[PDB]
């Protein structure tokens, strides 16, 4: 026991000093010193082993044995963490390398009808795209997998992957400037997708890597590379830019699970009945919606209130459906009644939990425009259950989105000439005109 | 021609097949086979002459393979039977029509067991099979309730959940009870329907041995009711010192529980 603190105190001490300097070795004149000293840190836990073995390993006193075990993954904890501190050093060159990448992708795009630099194989885009990367890669890898112990490799190499992989997500499939070019209002640009071409390219690309990573098995299992959380990520925010239409909407209702949970800062409300109907005649679903009236509409306008109510179904396969209703409008009337029962068709194949409805407010205005009061979501999931709901729908100012939301709508955008997609789009793109009673909700 | 030759009586070889079957009592088909031996070897002890001065018992003890032995091996059996039947959702899936089967035979042979011990043994008072069961599907609705308690989102994500987003692990404290949202609540209640709907369509009428006494849906709905109220009511008193959730939240989740109760319970 007594002499187990000794060690403990020693080697600590040793992996502490190492620790504290080594951030001021990270830099790029010193790469040696890092590895050197991650494995002086990895020597220290096999010596340790020895160490500990040596004490008897298993026949060691409880409190000696503890204290060194403790030890152990301290100094393992240690190690990840120099290794961590090792691989973000490469963070900003990795950085750059993949806006490298990314500055050469830009120039390869849906190349079936571009010249042969860019229509240029699949293959050779993807290494001139990488070659900022390999760069890096083959030189630092390849002197990391001779100067590192294989521990000290296998987490410099786990803490690099994901680094890059996070990297090429961020910077290259999801360029916080495509909120700007299509999500957003920016440009009335058509963004330009990663086409299928830029799709391939990237997904090779990431192969690449991959097999760089694994080394021919001296780097990182292909199992570990397959299983990566960060490449599958990657991997999906890529199949997101290829899918289609309905696989979007479809994929926009079942993601958006909280466009159905109270409205923040509402705008009024519409008290709903609602009927699904696996139409006991057919096996389809129908939706019956009796719109019985709204209330407290924050609109009090500058002249003549007319509101009536849009009811919109949302969902897959819509094309060949009638997707919006209306109420008749009442004059001068916060809260108008209307008794007015629609009727839907979902279609027969997917289920209500791919549908929502999307409930809308407008103040009828010949002569202007047809503003937008507010919107409400009602998710059918909830239907599929219930039957039959009476329900006050809080109205909103627009609906509220996540990331995958936000970008399958950036997404569907793209696809500016397919009218279900523009419908779509044009739909939750939807929000109250603001005027009367306000401009932004909350989510 | 071991038997005949050598004098072996044919209950004796039967009883043998039986302390047998009663290894592999959770095979295929097996219960279906070991009721029926047991009715028979029940049916032998049981009924065969009147003309005898002599109980059912009494002529039982008079078995050459030991009444004892075979009032233990019947005991064990009927032990394990118990433990397979108080998690019989699991060990029965749905899923699996003859593990309902089974699940159905693995039943008749415990009344098999029952009859025998009130027939044959003469018992004044066998531990009832419908209500043995009862417990062990009490057992295993107290298990169920446990795992979907444990579990809520994953199971509601996968079942009901229209965008495949949602699907996956959320926390195991919105798998279960969270103080902010009461999303795990709405869920739970769907997944207790699913249950008790399973209950009520697969194994009620897989149960249906003793159908004035035994209603699985009805025991389903009463248990499956009874610890989400507790915990409900809990909750809602939890709720009702914090009250993150909304006016609306808590009138939404009581449409819910409204529901839930007056289509079920009450």
């Amino acid at each position: 026991r007594r002499f187990a603190k000794t060690i403990s105190n020693v080697l600590l001490q040793y992996a502490d000093i190492v620790s504290k300097d080594f951030a001021s070795y990270c830099s790029k004149e010193k790469e040696k010193v890092p590895c050197i000293l991650m494995n002086n840190t990895q020597q220290l836990r096999v010596q340790l082993e020895k160490m500990f073995e040596a004490m008897g390993g298993k026949e060691l006193d409880a409190e000696a044995s503890g204290t060194l075990k403790e030890l152990q993954v301290k100094l393992n904890n240690v190690l990840d963490e120099l290794s961590h501190v090792f691989a973000t050093s490469f963070q900003p060159h990795i950085e750059e390398c993949v806006r490298q990448m990314g500055d050469i992708l830009s120039q390869v795009k849906g190349t079936g009808n571009v010249p042969a630099s860019a229509c240029s194989s699949v293959a050779q885009d993807a290494d001139n795209v990488l070659q900022p990367i390999m760069d890096l890669l083959d030189s630092n890898l390849t002197l990391f997998a001779k100067i590192c112990e294989k521990t000290v490799l296998k987490r410099v190499l786990k803490e690099l992957w994901k680094l890059v992989m996070n990297t090429m997500e961020r910077t290259i499939v999801l360029p916080p400037e495509f909120l700007s070019k299509l999500k957003d209002h920016m440009v009335r640009e058509e963004a330009k997708s990663l086409t299928p071409k830029q799709c391939a390219v990237v997904e090779l690309a990431l192969d690449t890597i991959k097999q760089y990573f694994h080394a021919g098995g001296v780097g990182l299992k292909k199992t570990f590379l397959e299983k990566s959380p960060d490449l599958q990520s990657l991997r999906y925010a890529l199949s997101l830019y290829t899918q289609a239409t309905d696989l979007l909407i479809k994929t926009f209702v079942q993601t958006q699970s909280a466009q159905g949970s109270g409205v923040e800062d509402p705008v009024g409300e519409v008290s709903v009945h609602v009927e699904l109907f696996t139409h006991p005649g057919t096996g389809e679903q129908k939706v019956t919606v009796k719109v019985v009236a709204a209330n407290d509409l924050k609109w009090q306008t500058s002249g003549i209130f007319r509101p009536f109510i849009e009811v919109n179904i949302v969902g897959p396969q819509l094309s060949d459906k009638k997707r919006k209703f209306a109420t008749k409008s009442k004059n001068n009337s916060w809260a108008p009644k209307y008794n007015e029962s629609f009727q839907f068709s979902l279609s027969a194949d997917a289920g209500p939990e791919c549908y929502e409805l999307q409930v809308c407010v407008k103040d009828y205005c010949f002569a202007r425009e047809d503003r937008t009061v507010g919107l409400a979501v009602l998710q059918l999931r909830e239907l599929a259950q219930r039957g039959s709901a009476a329900c006050w729908l809080p109205l909103g100012r627009r609906i509220h989105m996540d990331d995958t939301g936000l970008t399958v709508l950036r997404i569907l955008s793209q696809r500016s000439n397919d009218e279900v997609a523009k419908e779509f789009v044009k739909l939750k793109s939807d929000t109250r005109s603001a005027e009367e009673g306000g401009a932004a909700p909350a989510p | 021609e071991f038997a005949m030759r050598y004098g072996v009586e044919s209950i004796y070889q039967a009883m043998t097949h039986f302390a047998c079957l009663s290894s592999k009592y959770m095979c295929p088909g097996v219960p279906a086979v070991m009721s029926t031996l047991l009715a028979n070897i029940n049916a032998y002890y049981a009924h065969t002459t009147a003309s005898t001065n002599v109980s059912a018992s009494d002529r039982f003890a008079a078995s050459n393979f030991g009444k004892e032995r075979f009032v233990k091996l019947l005991d064990q059996l009927h032990n394990s039977l118990r433990i397979d039947l108080s998690m019989y959702r699991n060990n029965f899936p749905a899923s699996s029509p003859e593990r309902l089967q089974d699940l159905k035979s693995t039943v008749d042979l415990l009344t098999s067991i029952t009859f025998f011990r009130m027939k044959v043994q003469e018992l004044q008072s066998p531990p009832r099979a419908s209500q043995v069961v009862k417990d062990c599907v009490k057992a295993c609705l107290n298990s169920t309730y446990e795992y979907i308690f444990n579990n809520c989102h994953e199971l509601y994500g996968r079942e009901y959940q229209t965008d495949p987003a949602k699907k996956g692990e959320v926390p195991p404290e919105e798998q279960g009870p969270s103080i902010k949202n009461l999303d795990f609540w709405s869920k739970l209640i769907t997944l207790i329907v699913s249950i008790i709907e399973e209950d009520k369509n697969s194994y009620t009428p897989c149960l249906n041995q003793f159908p004035q006494e035994l209603n699985v849906g009805k025991i389903s709905a009463e248990v499956m009711w009874s610890l989400f109220a507790q915990d409900m009511k809990y909750a809602m008193e939890e709720h009702d010192k914090h009250r993150l959730c909304k006016s609306a939240d808590y009138m939404n989740l009581h449409f819910k529980v409204k529901w839930l109760y007056n289509e079920y319970v009450a």
